């Protein structure tokens, strides 16, 4: 619980943490398959200006690039919500839940 | 075998890995861990009884003696005749010493322990009028218990 | 599946949980005379319990206890405690209405 109560808060900071653990493995999970995905389409994008392969695998190998990525975003917001933000400032009242408890 | 075979080998590796991760968390939590430490209470179900992930109702409550918090309701007319005391009329300021002074419990018998004050509620409550005030105490031999009624005193100008 | 009604319970009748309340001003003053003033000395037999049903007979029976809800309860302000009785011929009943008698030094 990353505040003290009664205490002014800026928007965007930090208030809680709510133990991720399944966030951050389905960030690697999108991580690799970026990684994998990134030098694919690179790899392609230096191929096709000699013409060794054909416009529509640069096309579709470029679409499954772009597609990783918004998945990799995907799980990087699910990241960001894991550390709960104030959404805007002003004061913050007591705490009405602690440490230790489960939230859905 | 080329780079792109043995990225695309070791990105499902590690998508793989990732799964498995997945599934030993959600072995984990078969086994009920104490999110922390403390006094654990009765059980309020036992062995065979049958829990849903989420559900309201717990199975067990820990909790945790030392410090304690105290919250004390003020009426807001008396903290609106504090503030304008404060700044008009005869001098009212405590100064260092207006962290906090003693509580009193609910037979009467005095407190050893002085604590300290910090505020944690503005928003007066429509019902009644009042605000929730908020304070600390060290409980070093568990002589206070969470959830009685108590009387606090506190310093003003 | 996960419905919230049951369809029948099953109970083990042996041994008898019995939680018991008391005030928690009166756990005030046995812990203010039991340190200040004459000391009250709880010794060895303060784990044992005896009760008696709504009736007025004794269990012939003698149980144990131990202390399971640290916490006073905002309502009533009174604590509870629990004891374990042994119940060899079901003479007692989950909800039954029972005195425990206690040992306070």
């Amino acid at each position: 619980r990353l505040f003290k109560e009664g205490s002014d808060v800026k928007a965007g900071q930090q208030l809680y943490q709510i133990d991720p653990a399944t966030y951050e493995a389905d960030y690697q999970s999108a991580q690799a398959n970026l990684a994998s995905t990134q030098e694919q389409a690179q790899r392609y994008k230096l191929l096709v200006a000699d013409q060794a392969v054909s416009k529509q695998q640069y096309a579709d190998a470029n679409a499954a690039y772009l597609q990783s990525k918004a998945a990799v975003e995907q799980a990087r917001i699910n990241l960001r919500y894991t550390k709960v933000l104030s959404p805007i400032s002003g004061r913050i009242g007591r705490s009405a839940v602690t440490e230790g408890a489960l939230v859905t | 075998v080329s780079k792109q075979q043995y990225a695309d080998a070791n990105a499902a590796y590690l998508q793989s890995k990732a799964a498995v991760e997945q599934a030993r968390i959600n072995l984990r939590y078969t086994k009920v861990l104490s999110p922390i430490s403390g006094r654990i209470g009765r059980s309020a179900v036992t062995e065979g009884a049958l829990v849903t992930n989420g559900q309201a109702n717990a199975m067990a409550t820990v909790q945790q003696l030392d410090p304690i918090y105290v919250d004390v309701t003020q009426p807001s007319t008396a903290l609106l005749r504090l503030r304008r005391e404060l700044a008009s009329g005869q001098l009212e300021r405590a100064g260092d010493n207006a962290a906090k002074v003693s509580l009193k419990l609910e037979d009467g018998s005095q407190y050893p322990l002085e604590g300290r004050l910090e505020f944690s509620e503005v928003s007066v409550d429509e019902g009644t009028g009042s605000v929730t005030i908020r304070a600390v105490f060290p409980n070093p031999n568990n002589e206070l218990l969470p959830g009685m009624f108590v009387h606090a005193q506190l310093q003003e100008g």
